[PDB]
């Protein structure tokens, strides 16, 4: 009774077994706004459909 | 052969540069790695990138700009971004300490170790060109790096390259919205030390862009990218007459001879107003009269310093797209007939028209839509005296109790400089009063 | 690249540091073995602020652990994330200074200050650049206050320009818990006024009230209390470890929140705090975080922020958010509660937005307020001190390890002078 | 609607918030119990008496001023400055002003003691006691030899109220100030305390003076 | 062990202690001589988690030759005690031979 | 974006509101968990009227549950669609109401009133229009009567311009099951008549009659009683929620049914309501809906409308139907029963049609009738009040709990003035 779960997100404790890679997680780390917004665009290739 | 050297001081300047260089690459067809696609093309001619880029011979379009910030974070996230390969690694200059919203740290202790290397890179970029048009400096009045280091580099550039024109795209503090606490102190100090070394200083207000994005683009949650893309549209509209071709034109030198009446009054406003989304872009005619009327509406100003409280001195009216030289004349005539828009009595001829046939460039994922015409106004109004008066009142309230003065006094900055900045601001105050009466 | 070296003194300080190095290791993806089992490169790009690369893949924290009871070192090593720390950085005495400021400051604890200065010097010289010094301790104990104040004095006289934050578990009477606690608090605040660059006053009573009322939580123990303390310790320095929009480091916070060189006693706060049942029945938005910051319920200092005026309030938001929403919400807070903010400062709010939230949360924020209501805590500690010092109770110890009553009078009068300065800047007129 | 701040009641379209209670940093703080000048004097000792005069009075000393012990008498003469029920106020202030001008080197050793009576008188903010205390401070520093340099550690603790009340002058236009003879202008007396501190202090005095009062500057 | 001239790997002896009163686990080290490393408790008495779903280590899934992960440390069990073997066989575990 | 906040007070109020929220949830396609498992876009076009968005795309009702005895929250959570409510809206006391208006009004309900106003302000700040408030309670208990009327008074003091509708349950001399019902109803209608924009009087006797003769149902029970009341509560705001040819919101109904300010006591009515053996013999047309609306046995209150004058009639028709047919069915009933309508108000029927019928119902229609026949209930309660007030029976509880006999007399006098005003507008002539 001297150790509880965390009081912020109430997520249960983990045994920290790395049997799965670090990408496979249920609480991933966020991403930067500049990375999410400023993205590489796509060029018009030419073999598209004719627009109306 | 024309060339514009961009210096991006501070986090605000670097993020605005990250928007504007993205816009430049999109509008010139340059890919983020640096090469042209070489399988498709967009068409600008063989020389409509030389104002901002250079050819290495191999086909690498390395751009200009002297991206600088004392803290490492924003410079390294730019280095680890989409445009990693575009920029020269020596262009992106950074330090270790942060000025931490301190003009004293930006101007006296932390900046001076990096001023020399920034000046050397600026000298290399100036030697790389043939005919230099001007120095486009992107910063915020803000605090620390954008306030102190920008002023120190401005002093060094005035010593070295005296006759070259300088533009000072700057984020001016909002009337009610504020982020920093010592922002009035930094604003007054950077104004005092940019007054004798500026050539023309453009003001942009975050709160006014917030309300414009809410009213026009219909977004209630805008971030800094949605503001910096509008600022990118501003700078592109200003310097597109150098790059593209058209009707009656303008380079950077007329922006001080047709917009600065006296060598104190060099703070025009910025007003782009075909600010419309794709939901309502094709359901209305974006005619020249409509867009110029919407540009002289005070709700579309990006300073929130309402021009009905003062009188206009000069208006540099830049048009971009399918703009007729008689339609612009009719719009200016029918607005000069209006009595709500007031001009000073000593400037009957209060306009400077400049037209390009290039349509505005949209950004994929951006908020704006594709429009036939665009208007950017540089209005030098006497209404900005109320914004100076408000920052003067804030400076008086802080400096009366000597709050937040111990940092500046203990790290550089003999105490009389605060009173120097205050007195020069009051001189500017009733200078505006005397040129208004 | 900016580095911060962290230090924990006393039993409370060591437990808070253990929870802190659990929480930020969870933030940075550090295995309790020491390895990086992370997911993103931004999680490693600025890991050098608190960690240090060990050859083999381990990440040694830049933490120094201090006590004079070796049982505390055994407990912090046997805690979870206990093998993380380097055993050289476990400097301990044998006497157990144990709720005696005189023993922790002048006698046998002062035979350990040279060794801890040596190890702190060794950890500090291995940095290309340095921001400052982090300290966690309690003001109601001998090791936390005695060696804490001695260490702050020594490191301040050695490194005069590098900044220094202490996290100052300041006593409360409704938890009581120690007789000589007012003596220790009064003798610690005297040095924390002059030496510490910035300090955050934290009350266990306020933490218990937050856990009972806002978190329900039934049984909170000390794990949840140290978890809120570690959360507001991690939220302050997130601009030094993660990038984003408009950000403020420790020096920016100190510059924008310290108007005069002594008014640096702040009030922390962390406010996406909800109960377990009322977790998914919520919509995380900037106005409701602003709700939960600007509330007397969710402040980790047992003094009401309404019998006084806010001088400077900073909020470090975390999440992919809207700067218009942030500025509009806090400007609205200023205008509508304009009576509780000093009017000789036009804008009393600093905002720092970092777009990378803590793991598991979409949205969070950290409150740091510099109120004039800290005079309540300082006046209650001063009145307890003068109640005990009127009859000179429990003073034969503190004069047996070799102090004088003039020192106690000086410390009391300095704290009274700080209270008077807070009162002056609270009641000062507009112009 | 009346509301307490920082809550849902505080944020309404028609609600107004209650102002915080003032902490009273500009108000008087009368004593709950008299000093050791009402306990030691009417009990006996204090070889002083009134010789009567018109301006004030004069203190007739039945012992030599220069030979009596300043380690004993002086710090507890300063204890009588904090009252007003006067036969005592003249006996306090003129005792101060007499022993100081007719002392010598003896003032300097007792200076580390000479702080708690001074600060306690300062932390009462009586408008007629405070001017007397400032006029005592203008005479301590000029009284002996090397005396304004021993106060430099205690600039921390004699200057918390001079900060508060330095802006306590009057804006009365071109009206003649007839209270110039009875020097009772706190906002001025603080200024001649500070310039006297600068003049008869050492050289690291000013860094502490600006550390205390933010709007002071070099004389 | 990395970068050492005496060994490339080490084995640190471990004694587990499962307290049945509160289903808690404490690991201890038997303090070998001349180790040169700080030996002592190395995990105090608590309820050690087993899964990411909140389950904890019970005695119904502790046997002779198994691996148990506690905090990223994967201990492997070797042998029991006499009373512990008698109790575990009384409750109904198979006690699959010491190693 | 017109939103209305729901309050449900008492055991009767909570049991009616649980069925109301169940009906709303399976009409808007919401599961017990909160996720939208619906089909049409109209189910989410105006979901913000009753629901608030949370994380994960989950809708939480904009309702507060009020009671003093805590077992009704356990009953609500036991009921289906019990986990959909937010746990912070479960505002419950700890002791018992005592079936005492004084206990629910001037004591511990008056100590829970600050918390329930806190949560009501919290749920009302999350709106952009805030069209009004609806409250469900009974005039028989202490939380339903006293705490409900105190809530009405506080809401009227706070938001004076927004509309309030209370679906109040009135006692009956045939049902009873309480000996202090005359005192409670007399004391509660005094506050109802002065601080409510519109109120609907529901009688358990009339509910049982509808369940026994129009439904031929063996065991009716409170589940089907609250089913009928909940169908009425939905039908009065389906014009707000779903689109239709004629739109009539709560303010529309208030201005079209209230001629004089203290004449807002309506009796409701629902159609169609058929038994098992009557399903074959059922011509599913607008005329049978109109007739079943205007029938005296189908009234949701015990009053016979033939013993009075219909001031106004409101007809909310849900479904796919005409305008000529609906208007001629409103015309012909007036033309034949012109004796039951007031002659000093011409064309006194308000007609609205919503295009969307409820789920599993091809057509439906909500009748609301402002008549002078409602005064029978007030007469009954007033004379039952004075019969046991002549000897001061059971008055010692109220007087020792803290009321006044002057307050009792003034409440009875205001009830008699309400009855006299209904009588004078009943027998008032045109010319
Ligand atoms: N339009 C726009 N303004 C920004 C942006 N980032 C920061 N600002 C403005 O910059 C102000 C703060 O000053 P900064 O220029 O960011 O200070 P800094 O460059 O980070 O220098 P230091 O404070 O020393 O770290 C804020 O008030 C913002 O208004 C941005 O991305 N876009
Ligand atoms: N928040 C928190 N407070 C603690 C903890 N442990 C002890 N304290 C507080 O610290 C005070 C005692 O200080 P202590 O750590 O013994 O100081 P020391 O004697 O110098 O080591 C007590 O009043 C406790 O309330 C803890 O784990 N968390
Ligand atoms: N129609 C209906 N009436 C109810 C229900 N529950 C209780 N009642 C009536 O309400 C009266 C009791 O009121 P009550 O809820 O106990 O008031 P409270 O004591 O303040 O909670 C009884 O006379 C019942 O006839 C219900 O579920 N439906
Ligand atoms: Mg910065």
């Amino acid at each position: 009774h001297a150790y509880n779960v965390e009081p912020i997100s109430f997520h249960p404790g983990s045994p920290f077994k790395n049997t799965t890679p670090g990408t496979w997680t249920n609480r991933p780390t966020g991403n930067s706004i500049m990375k999410t917004d400023f993205l590489p665009s796509q060029q018009p290739s030419g073999d598209e459909r004719l627009p109306a | 052969m024309r060339e514009c050297i961009s210096i991006h001081v501070g986090q605000a300047g670097v993020q605005i540069g990250n928007a504007c260089w993205e816009l430049y690459c999109l509008e010139h067809g340059i890919q983020p790695d640096g090469q042209m696609p070489s399988d498709k093309t967009i068409g600008g001619g063989d020389d409509s990138f030389n104002t901002f880029f250079s050819e290495t011979g191999a086909g690498k379009h390395v751009p200009r700009a002297v991206f600088v910030d004392l803290e490492p974070t924003v410079v390294d996230e730019v280095r680890t971004g989409t445009y990693r390969q575009l920029f020269h690694p020596e262009q992106l200059i950074t330090g270790k300490e942060d000025a931490a919203n301190n003009y004293a740290r930006g101007h006296y202790t932390i900046g001076k170790e990096i001023v020399d290397l920034v000046l050397d890179r600026i000298r290399k970029l100036a030697d790389q060109c043939t005919g230099l048009q001007g120095f486009l400096i992107f910063h915020s009045f803000g605090g620390g790096t954008g306030s102190g280091f920008a002023s120190l580099l401005m002093e060094r550039l005035s010593v070295d390259y005296g006759k070259k024109s300088k533009l000072e795209f700057a984020i001016y503090p909002a009337p009610q919205i504020s982020t920093a606490v010592v922002e009035p102190y930094n604003t007054i100090l950077t104004t005092h030390t940019t007054l004798e070394h500026s050539d023309c200083a453009f003001m942009v207000d975050n709160e006014a862009i917030y309300d414009i994005c809410r009213r026009n683009l219909d977004i209630e949650r805008p971030t800094y990218t949605n503001l910096n893309r509008l600022i990118a549209q501003i700078v592109s509209s200003i310097t597109a007459s150098l790059r593209f071709d058209g009707a009656l034109n303008v380079d950077l030198t007329e922006f001080q001879t047709n917009l600065v009446p006296y060598p104190r009054i060099h703070f025009p406003l910025a007003t782009y107003a075909p600010v419309i989304s794709a939901e309502k872009a094709y359901h209305e005619q974006l005619s020249v009269a409509e867009i110029t009327n919407a540009c002289f509406e005070p709700a579309n100003q990006m300073v929130k310093c309402d021009p009905r409280h003062g009188k206009y001195m000069a208006c540099c009216m830049l048009y971009r797209g399918d703009v007729v030289p008689k339609d612009v004349n009719a719009a200016i005539a029918t607005i000069k007939t209006k009595r709500t828009i007031q001009f000073v009595d000593w400037c009957p001829t209060g306009f400077k028209v400049g037209i390009n046939y290039q349509p505005p460039t949209v950004v994929p994922g951006g908020d704006l839509a594709k429009v036939q015409r665009a208007v950017c106004m540089l209005s030098n109004t006497t209404a900005i005296a109320e914004a100076w008066a408000r920052l003067d009142h804030k400076f008086d309230l802080m400096y009366a109790k000597r709050a937040f003065v111990h940092w500046y006094v203990g790290e550089g900055m003999e105490e009389g400089e605060f009173s120097e900045a205050r007195e020069d601001l009051a001189a500017l105050e009733k200078d505006y009063e005397e040129v208004g009466v | 690249m900016r580095e911060i070296v962290h230090m924990q003194a006393g039993q409370c300080g060591n437990q808070i540091g253990a929870k802190f190095w659990e929480v930020i290791s969870d933030e940075h993806g550090i295995d309790p073995t020491g390895t990086y089992h992370g997911d993103s490169d931004l999680q490693l790009e600025r890991i050098n602020v608190y960690y240090n690369e060990a050859t083999g893949g381990k990440y040694v924290p830049r933490a120094v652990l201090v006590d004079l009871e070796p049982g505390t070192m055994d407990s912090v090593r046997s805690g979870p994330f206990g093998q993380i720390f380097r055993p050289d950085n476990f400097v301990f005495g044998q006497s157990g200074a144990g709720n005696n400021w005189a023993k922790g400051h002048y006698t046998e604890g002062a035979e350990l200050v040279d060794s801890v200065l040596d190890v702190v010097r060794k950890e500090a010289e291995s940095c290309d650049c340095l921001q400052g010094f982090q300290l966690t301790h309690s003001l109601g104990g001998g090791t936390g206050s005695g060696m804490g104040t001695l260490l702050i004095s020594k490191i301040r006289e050695e490194y005069p320009d590098r900044i220094m934050n202490t996290f100052s578990v300041v006593p409360s009477p409704k938890v009581s818990d120690t007789v000589v606690e007012p003596y220790n608090a009064t003798l610690s605040v005297h040095q924390l006024v002059e030496n510490t660059d910035e300090t955050y006053c934290i009350d266990n009573e306020a933490l218990y009230d937050i856990c009972f009322r806002t978190l329900k939580l039934t049984t909170p123990t000390y794990g949840d209390l140290n978890h809120l303390v570690s959360a507001t310790m991690s939220g302050v320095t997130t601009c030094l470890r993660f990038p984003g929009q408009l950000n403020a480091d420790l020096r920016k916070l100190a510059v924008n929140m310290v108007p005069f060189p002594r008014l640096h006693f702040f009030m922390p706060g962390f406010a996406p705090l909800t109960s377990r049942g009322s977790q998914q029945y919520r919509a995380l938005t900037v106005p409701e975080l602003t709700q939960q910051m600007f509330d007397a319920k969710n402040m980790m200092a047992a003094c009401d922020p309404r019998h006084g005026r806010y001088l400077t309030v900073a909020a470090i938001f975390r999440g992919r958010m809207s700067m218009k929403e942030v500025d509009e919400q806090m400007l609205n807070v200023q205008n509508k509660n304009s009576s509780y903010f000093v009017e000789w400062i036009p804008n009393n709010v600093k905002t720092a937005v970092c777009d990378i939230p803590p793991r598991g949360l979409k949205m969070s924020a950290t409150f740091i307020g510099n109120s004039t209501a800290i005079q309540e805590l300082f006046k209650r500690i001063s009145e307890q001190f003068t109640a005990m010092f009127r009859r000179k109770a429990f003073l034969h110890w503190y004069t047996g390890e070799g102090m004088d009553e003039m020192e106690f009078t000086e410390a009391e009068s300095n704290m009274n002078d700080l209270v008077s300065e807070y009162q002056q800047y609270q009641d000062a007129t507009a112009e | 609607l009346k509301a307490e701040g920082f809550t849902t009641k505080s944020r309404m379209k028609n609600a107004v918030v209650v102002a915080p209670p003032a902490a009273g940093a500009f108000a008087e703080k009368p004593l709950l119990q008299g000093t050791s000048f009402r306990k030691f004097y009417n009990r006996g000792d204090f070889p002083i008496a009134l010789e009567h005069d018109t301006k004030g009075n004069k203190i007739a000393w039945k012992v030599e001023i220069e030979k009596l012990d300043y380690h004993h008498y002086l710090p507890m003469f300063f204890d009588g400055l904090c009252e007003t029920t006067h036969p005592y106020e003249f006996f306090a202030r003129q005792g101060v002003h007499d022993m100081l001008e007719h002392g010598g080197s003896k003032i300097l050793p007792v200076i580390p003691q000479l702080i708690i009576p001074i600060k306690s008188a300062l932390n009462m903010k009586n408008r007629m006691v405070l001017c007397t205390t400032l006029k005592v401070l203008q005479h301590l520093v000029v009284s002996g030899e090397n005396v304004g340099e021993a106060l430099v550690p205690y600039y921390r603790q004699i200057l918390p109220v001079l900060n508060t009340f330095k802006n306590n002058n009057l804006n009365s236009g071109d009206s003649i100030d007839y209270g110039q003879q009875r020097r009772e202008n706190i906002g001025d007396l603080i200024h001649e305390v500070l310039v006297a501190f600068e003049k008869k202090g050492g050289d690291d005095a000013f860094i502490n003076i600006k550390y205390m009062v933010p709007t002071h500057e070099s004389s | 062990v990395h970068e050492s001239p005496s060994e490339y790997f080490r084995v640190r002896p471990v004694i587990l202690y499962y307290y049945l009163e509160d289903d808690s686990i404490s690991v201890i080290e038997p303090h070998v001589e001349n180790s040169g490393m700080p030996q002592g408790k190395l995990i105090k008495r608590m309820r050690l988690p087993k899964n990411d779903q909140g389950d904890h280590w019970h005695w119904k899934d502790i046997n002779l030759n198994i691996n148990v992960t506690f905090y990223g440390k994967v201990f492997h069990i070797t042998d029991c005690d006499r009373w512990t073997s008698d109790f575990m066989a009384s409750e109904g575990i198979e006690l699959n031979a010491p190693v």
